């Protein structure tokens, strides 16, 4: 690798993420933002589980 | 999942368990799947 060389020869730093499942619980979650909350008013809520 | 729960109390008492009544609060949850077939104390 050349700094000079063009870009279709310079390096690349490659990185692949793969998401494996098992017969196991599932230990690696997302973010899951939440929201406002608001009170005295009908809401439909989704709590922690 | 490997529950682990735990209390603590005062004692004045040697020869026998105490005779009462307690309950454990949990501690630990381990998200783990090690299917386990025996242990071993360190002391």
């Amino acid at each position: 690798f050349q700094p000079t060389n063009g870009v279709g020869y310079q390096p690349y730093r490659v990185v692949v993420l793969s998401f494996e499942l098992l017969h196991a619980p599932a230990t690696v979650c997302g973010p899951k933002k939440s929201t406002n909350l608001v009170k005295n008013k009908c809401v439909n809520f989704n709590f922690n589980g | 999942y490997f529950k682990i729960y735990s209390k603590h109390t005062p004692i004045n008492l040697v020869r026998d368990l105490p005779q009462g009544f307690s309950a454990l609060e949990p501690l630990v949850d381990l998200p783990i799947g090690i299917n386990i077939t025996r242990f071993q104390t360190l002391l």
